[PDB]
């Protein structure tokens, strides 16, 4: 089971990571 | 007995669901106040 | 919104934890006699036989709905056309 | 006639996992009905098994194979394993 | 009529230049040739041999069509790296007395 | 105002592209060039066409994997004329291979190559991009495995997550969600009986309708939920199907009062003790909660001892 | 001790291989076939209602409700497969 | 009872005396299913897909006692 | 009877067990009558192009295959009267070479040919 | 007054909505009593069959419920 | 017959794998599942064509066989 | 990776048989999948027929019952 619980986790995970990223990075950009 | 897997994940996307909700409306409540002018 | 129209019928969307009947009872139970007459005399009907068909055609006609819905869907149409219940009923192999 | 039904133990076990709740007879009606049903499909099944086997008589062997057939994986490792348990729990007198 | 070999041509302006087959449908009828376009570009309207690629056609107009590394161009000239791979009637070119030998291996 | 052509300079650039929609009657290819402040793409028959960088609300890039075409989507944040027709939503893509079979290893793998050559070749594209940009153009990737299968106009299709959006590119009509957009989820007809479900989505700005996503497969209930959760989003469920343009112009006219019954708690199915409303709408049915009666049972006697073999 | 007592079980065993022999599913049967049977029964009845107890808590109520058993099948990925196209009647 | 038609868009009309020759092929909704070939004496070929097993036998019968000829009636 | 003779002379090709000779169309309207219930070739097009073959050299006329040296030279004298190829070029699969041996069907080519 | 009628527009609307079907033709309607017809006929035989070897003149829902299970539509709900 | 019958034994030996080694099948049981798989893929294929047939088209996709499948009921 | 050992031609073959007139090149990652899925549950069945057997080889009468219980049936046997 946790094969394929993992696989959608890591994509969920990658999604996290990048929606952390561009929380991050927009309200940085912006504001500068 | 006691064969359940883990909690479902609803229960435990339900507090943060919850919470979402009540954040929400508060949000919702000034976004949209201030909307209605 | 707290008028009537708004209030209830929004509500009545969590109100309805029922399982109310989509078809009237008393018109369908006397297609049920109807169609169990169409059949044979003598067929006294329980009520709760009455509602086992009742329940059963309400969600199964739903569920041919459900099919339906996909085969118009499947043709780019809103608008379901018998073709489509024909394609449900052909592909489910649900036919006489 | 008399009637038979399994509602009693349905509510012992019902009370023995959820003591502190309690149940309609529209739910408890429903998990009778379901073990009506599940009752049967394995009932079926494991008839066929002995059948198959061109066999007068059914056993858990049947059993074990039909409930992993019809069980999906959790309640496969876990009916393997608590029937496994109860098997064992009235084998230890002989 | 049979594919896979070294062969030389016979018709046309396309008069005996070697190639070889690319890839097969069972019919043997026809083989599939590793040629040299011989082109005008469509451009005497609104003869020649070089080999040609897609592209300045593609400024003269025409079909530029692509199906990846394999082309199709300005009228189906099935062509790649400028290379034709258009099949020919078995019997209208000569096929026979190649047999790659000793001294012939590296040309296709 | 302007485009303004990165001239002399290693403009990225991708070739084998189809535009969507088409700008004359008929499509045509073209190649896609990034600028100083925008794309161009230019079709084989000399027309051009520019996208500011600023104008693209997300660039989303659809790798053909388990799909004939390789496509970056760009959802704008304002629509664009193709002289034909203004468009929001465009297209750059690429057929994967043959698509028209009429009724094996080198064509095979050509295919695994053509793929990978091209899957790189934009990949690469992306990278020179962002990296001109400043990145402030990520192409956001379909986390494929976060896709599931639904209708958002009128046809089939898997709908995908992005980290910023949910949508379908591989068909058109495109479809696209900005999550930042959703003031909330509505799971119309969930219920027990059904096989499939709807989604609708709530815009925060209510003088916008809702968007429907018919017949998404209820198998998916839980995985969409949690997609949902990760994404900061709430959700309700409701076996019903009522009236949104109703629903919008009700609080849109009174929002006060609207907020005042609890807002948004209308859809809640009273799952948990909301002391608000801790009693729902809820009655006794018709029921002394199954109790079993102390003479029911006594048969359990005839439970007679044989021990038949094991 | 009833052999549902012997296994502990409330399940009554008896029942269960009283049913198989005049139900017709074989000729004879074996004391294994409903005990294990009868536990299985137990088992997933218990893995129902532990959800069904869980969704009455998560429903406000003391008191189960079909309308939870419904909440129970469907959010559980296997009861929503064992029970994929069963239907569930009430008024 | 004295030709075929297919009603509705394309709508076309066959005579069997149009008929060159006919045939219930293998069909497409069971094993046993068929579809039916018809090719015109003017070289016309028209086919009509898709057809249940259960109208197989009553088109058999039909055609038979049209006499018309069918391409597996050598068979 | 006269039903395996070319009916027309479009595109004309051998079946390559038999080495019957045919059109591309009455192959597949009518497959080879010799081999049908050994070969099933009829009805299909990429079988065509498998089974029978473009490339075949010369026409025998079959008319007493029990009283004649052709019937014998080209391995016809067990089939009934009709047209045959004097030699078809190309090969089987590895697969219906084996169905036909376990038949007692022996494959041979009807390739005459001599090759230069 | 008619029960096939009975089964009013509004009664198969409600359905159709139930099952996402959003617009309806009119054509749809009548079909609609057909197929139910069908389906009740088969299930009304079943019951009908079941009720004989009772040797009963009268239907149950037992007889409902032990043939919607043969049919593919087992029903939870009824019995003891 | 349509498919290779090596290709297909070896998926078979393969995804056996996946549930439990030692296992292999002999020649009947694989052919019986060829025997079985063909009959699918071609039921599959005419619902599919009927859907083209629905959806006025001739060539089939994916969705196709996935609506057919997914109203047919094959997945859970 | 025997899966993509089920040669197109093979696949398209089948359409043809079932009367599909065209097809894209998606129907064969997509057929591919589809016999998989057909595949895992008719062998996880025919593999527990046969482990209840005590068998480690599947023969006929084990297949038969796993589509047989599937309703997937195969016909021309007896015994
Ligand atoms: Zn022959």
């Amino acid at each position: 089971r946790d094969e394929k619980l993992d696989k959608k986790s890591q994509a969920m995970e990658e999604l996290k990571a990048e929606r952390e990223k561009r929380k991050n990075r927009t309200a940085e950009l912006l504001a500068k | 007995e006691r064969t359940r897997n883990e909690m479902t994940a609803e229960e435990k996307r339900r507090a943060h669901q919850k919470e979402l909700a009540a954040q929400l409306n508060e949000e919702a409540k000034r976004r949209l106040t201030e909307q209605k002018g | 919104r707290y008028r009537p129209g708004t209030v209830a019928l929004r509500e009545i969307r969590r109100y309805q934890k029922s399982t109310e009947l989509l078809i009237r009872k008393l018109p369908f139970q006397r297609l049920v006699r109807e169609i169990a007459q169409d059949f044979k005399t003598d067929l006294r009907f329980q009520s709760s036989a009455v509602m086992a068909l009742q329940e059963a055609s309400e969600a199964y006609l739903v569920g041919l709905f459900e099919d339906t819905n996909l085969a118009a869907i499947h043709a780019k149409r809103v608008t379901i056309m018998p073709k489509d219940i024909q394609l449900a009923r052909r592909i489910r192999g649900e036919r006489a | 006639s008399r009637k038979e039904s399994y509602s009693v133990y349905v509510y012992k076990v019902l009370k023995q996992v959820h003591p502190d709740t309690g149940i309609s007879s529209k739910a408890m009606g429903i998990m009778n009905s379901f073990v009506n049903d599940i009752f049967e499909r394995i009932a079926g099944e494991a008839s066929r098994l002995a059948h198959y086997n061109k066999r007068s008589t059914i056993t858990s062997r049947e059993i074990q194979t039909a409930v992993r057939l019809l069980l999906p994986g959790e309640l496969a490792k876990h009916a393997v394993s608590e029937g496994t348990k109860a098997v064992t729990k009235y084998t230890s007198a002989k | 009529l049979k594919p896979k070999s070294w062969v030389r041509l016979k018709r046309g302006i396309y008069k005996d230049d070697i190639a070889q087959v690319d890839y097969v449908e069972p019919s043997q009828n026809t083989i599939s040739l590793k040629m040299i376009p011989r082109i005008d570009y469509d451009r005497i309207k609104a003869p020649p041999q070089r080999l040609f690629d897609a592209e300045k056609i593609r400024s003269l107009g025409g079909d530029v069509a692509s199906d990846g590394d394999f082309l199709i161009f300005e009228g189906n000239r099935y062509s790649r790296k400028g290379f034709l791979f258009k099949s020919f009637a078995m019997s209208a070119v000569i096929t026979e007395g190649v047999k790659p030998t000793l001294s012939e291996l590296e040309k296709f | 105002d302007s485009l303004v052509i990165n001239l002399n300079r290693s403009n990225p650039k991708l070739k084998d592209l189809y535009i969507r929609p088409n700008i004359a009657q008929k499509r045509m290819q073209g190649s896609l060039e990034a600028h100083v402040n925008g794309f161009r793409f230019t079709s084989v028959r000399g027309d051009k066409v520019d996208i500011l960088y600023n104008n693209i609300k997300h660039a989303l890039f659809q790798p053909c994997d388990g799909e004939m075409i390789i496509v970056l989507h760009f959802h704008l944040k304002n629509a664009i004329m193709f002289g034909k027709k203004r468009h929001t939503d465009v297209q750059f893509y690429t057929e994967v291979g043959e698509i028209t079979t009429d009724l094996d290893l080198y064509a095979e793998q050509m295919e695994r190559e053509m793929r990978h050559k091209l899957k790189t070749a934009f990949k690469n594209f992306i990278e020179k991009v962002e990296a001109l940009t400043k990145e402030e153009l990520e192409f956001e990737v379909p986390f494929r495995d976060l896709g599931f299968n639904g209708a958002p106009y009128r046809s089939t299709c898997l709908l995908q997550p992005t980290s910023s959006a949910l949508v379908n590119a591989t068909e058109w009509p495109p479809f696209v969600v900005t999550l930042d957009e959703v003031e909330l989820i509505h799971f119309e007809r969930v219920q027990f009986h059904l096989k499939n479900f709807d989604m609708v989505i709530v815009y925060k700005d209510y003088s916008k309708k809702v968007t429907m996503i018919n017949a998404i497969p209820v198998a998916s209930l839980d995985p969409i939920k949690e997609w949902l959760n990760s994404c900061d989003l709430k959700y309700t469920e409701g076996v019903q199907s009522l009236n949104w343009t109703k629903i919008m112009k009700t609080i849109v006219d009174d929002p006060e009062g609207f907020f005042e019954q609890g807002g948004w708690s209308f859809l809640e199915p009273e799952g948990e003790g909301s002391d608000a409303e801790e009693g729902d709408s809820e009655s006794e049915i018709e029921d002394e909660t199954f109790n079993p009666s102390e003479d029911d049972y006594e048969e359990e006697e005839e439970d007679s001892d044989e021990d038949y073999s094991s | 001790k009833t052999r549902s007592s012997r296994a502990g079980l409330q399940f009554p065993v008896g029942r269960v291989h009283r049913l198989l022999r005049k139900g017709n599913y074989s000729e004879r049967v074996g004391a294994g076939a409903p005990v294990y049977l009868a536990a299985v029964l137990e088992y997933l009845t218990a893995e129902i209602l532990e959800l069904a107890g869980n969704a009455a808590r998560d429903n406000k109520k003391t008191r189960i409700i079909p309308r939870h058993l419904q909440l129970a099948i469907r959010n559980d990925e296997e009861l929503n497969k064992l029970l994929g196209r069963v239907t569930i009647a009430q008024g | 009872e004295r030709g075929f038609i297919y009603v509705h868009k394309p709508p076309v009309h066959i005579r069997f005396d149009e008929i060159s020759f006919v045939n219930f092929a293998r069909g497409t909704t069971t094993t046993r299913s068929f579809d039916f070939e018809i090719e015109t004496k003017q070289g016309t070929q028209y086919t009509f897909s898709s057809i249940e097993r259960e109208e197989y036998g009553k088109l058999f019968d039909f055609v038979n006692a049209k006499k018309l000829n069918i391409k597996n009636r050598g068979l | 009877a006269l039903e395996t003779v070319p009916k027309d002379l479009r595109h004309l090709r051998a079946c390559l067990l038999c080495s019957l000779v045919k059109t591309i169309d009455q192959f597949e309207y009518d497959g080879c009558d010799n081999c049908d219930a050994y070969l099933q070739m009829k009805g299909n097009r990429e079988m065509v192009y498998d089974c029978t073959s473009s490339s075949f050299d010369g026409i025998i006329a079959m008319m007493s295959p029990e009283d004649s040296w052709v019937s014998k030279w080209q391995r016809v004298s067990n089939f009934k009267p009709g047209v045959y190829a004097v030699s078809v070029t190309g090969r089987l699969p590895q697969g219906i070479v084996r169905e036909l041996k376990s038949r007692g069907v022996a494959y041979k080519s009807r390739d005459t040919a001599i090759k230069t | 007054r008619d029960n096939i009628q009975g089964i009013t527009k509004p009664a198969i609307r409600r359905l159709a909505r139930r099952g996402g079907v959003k617009r309806i033709s009119g054509l749809i309607y009548e079909e609609t009593r057909g197929v139910l017809k069908v389906f009740l006929e088969n299930v009304i035989r079943d019951a009908v069959t079941y009720t004989e070897h009772a040797k009963r003149k009268t239907v149950t829902a037992m007889d409902v419920v032990y043939a919607l299970k043969r049919q593919g539509r087992t029903l939870y709900g009824f019995g003891g």
